[PDB]
């Protein structure tokens, strides 16, 4: 089942839209460890909630503090380094955010782990 | 997900998408959410990435995410990935990776390294076509000239097809959810042919940033996995994302 096709939407109002999404400017001529400081200082504690509800339906299977030590222990050599900016920029992001590597990892490729 | 790049009389190029994410932790029972999905809206931001104060490439991520799955060149192309299911997925291209063939690029990492470095449409589709990934994906990419605009269904390591644009032959917008355009939809999971008939039904003349917000809008095109929607218009280099909602009733996915 499809609904009608729905008229007069934009600009965006109503019990539809959350609300606009802010911009953050990232400067590529910083080096990459820095690149991610100004915005992960503002949002590390959402990621944080992710990580939480993350590890909760983990938990319903295998219990969830030997899953994240392997992750965060084993994992990034388990991966190797990854190419370019991204080991980077992702271990600043790691840093700013107090939040393991492997984690920033996984959350990086949770594409490919779908 | 959902991603349209449309095509009005007049030749001009609008790119929207609808970001559909977060089935994997479950459903929020109390208030009819996914707990992902929730989770991922404040985490949203617009990046405006820069090299000497000019702009090089805008994004809309999830913040600590350092791959790009919503973006554009301004005046150049726009480039949006839908999730592609295969039989093993990633895993092999991941098992690859670790025993030591690293030949192949992440999926968030190529698209990163198309908006942040190529050039031109051309050079854009050239890499996304012939690049080794470790997933399948969809990539819908449009240009800033007319016809300019196509999906990529993308095995790992070949393009199993490309349906690009053709105004000429009455072809003015491309579809693209999660599914093989020559396969059918699973069941219970049909967006493509909602967007088309609410694209059908807006006609060529009318595909606008309005109407495409509205495809975008209607259900199930718009449903609890919407994070957010974007309308990007790469010649007139303006770039809107919304957070979204969808409340009761509503579909799921
Ligand atoms: C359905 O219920 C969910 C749980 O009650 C809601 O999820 C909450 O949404 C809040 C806003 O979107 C999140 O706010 C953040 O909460 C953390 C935790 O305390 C704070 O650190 C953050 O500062 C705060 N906001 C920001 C901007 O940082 C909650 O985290 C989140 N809770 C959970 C468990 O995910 C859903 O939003 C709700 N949905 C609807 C449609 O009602
Ligand atoms: C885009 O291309 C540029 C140049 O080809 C890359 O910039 C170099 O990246 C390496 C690895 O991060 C650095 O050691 C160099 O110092 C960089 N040079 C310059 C001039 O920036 C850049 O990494 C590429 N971007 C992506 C996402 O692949
Ligand atoms: C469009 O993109 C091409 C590269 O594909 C570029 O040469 C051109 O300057 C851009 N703008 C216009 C108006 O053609
Ligand atoms: C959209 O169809 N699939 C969307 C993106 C997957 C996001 C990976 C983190």
């Amino acid at each position: 089942w499809t609904e009608d096709c729905r008229k007069s939407t934009y600009p965006p109002s109503g019990p539809t839209y959350r609300g606009a999404v802010p911009w953050y400017t990232i400067n590529l001529d910083l080096p990459p460890y820095k690149r991610w400081h100004e915005l992960m200082l503002d949002k590390a504690p959402m990621l944080k909630v992710i990580v939480n509800s993350l590890k909760n339906m983990i938990n319903t299977f295998v219990p969830s503090g030997k899953v994240m030590q392997v992750v965060d222990e084993k994992l990034p050599g388990l991966l190797g380094n990854f190419p370019g900016p991204f080991e980077e920029e992702m271990k600043g992001i790691a840093a700013v955010t107090d939040i393991p590597l492997g984690e920033i990892i996984s959350f990086n490729i949770f594409y490919e782990l779908f | 997900c959902t991603s349209i790049v449309a095509e009005d009389k007049k030749g001009h190029l609008i790119h929207g998408r609808n970001m559909d994410f977060g089935v994997f932790l479950g459903w929020n029972i109390n208030n009819d959410t996914w707990v992902i999905t929730e989770q991922l809206k404040p985490l949203t931001v617009n990046l405006d990435f820069q090299r000497n104060n000019k702009t090089v490439f805008k994004a809309s991520s999830f913040a600590g995410y350092v791959g790009m799955l919503t973006g554009f060149k301004p005046g150049l192309f726009s480039l949006t990935l839908n999730e592609r299911f295969s039989i093993n997925g990633g895993y092999l291209g991941i098992l690859e990776w670790i025993l030591g063939k690293k030949d192949a690029m992440w999926i968030g990492f190529l698209t990163r390294t198309v908006l942040e470095n190529s050039t031109s449409y051309e050079e854009a589709k050239n890499l996304l076509t012939k690049t080794k990934i470790l997933a399948p994906a969809y990539f819908i990419l449009g240009g800033n000239q007319s016809g300019e605009g196509c999906v990529i269904t993308r095995d790992r390591k070949e393009s199993l097809d490309v349906y690009e644009l053709d105004a000429k032959q009455g072809r003015w917008y491309v579809v693209q959810t999660n599914y093989d355009r020559w396969k059918h939809p699973f069941f219970l999971d049909d967006r493509r042919t909602p967007a088309k008939m609410c694209l059908n039904r807006t006609s060529q003349e009318n595909i606008s940033f309005e109407t495409m917000y509205d495809v975008l809008s209607t259900k199930p095109v718009l449903n609890k996995l919407t994070v957010y929607t974007t309308l990007i218009d790469v010649t007139k280099g303006q770039f809107e994302t919304y957070l979204r909602d969808c409340p009761d009733p509503c579909i799921g996915w």
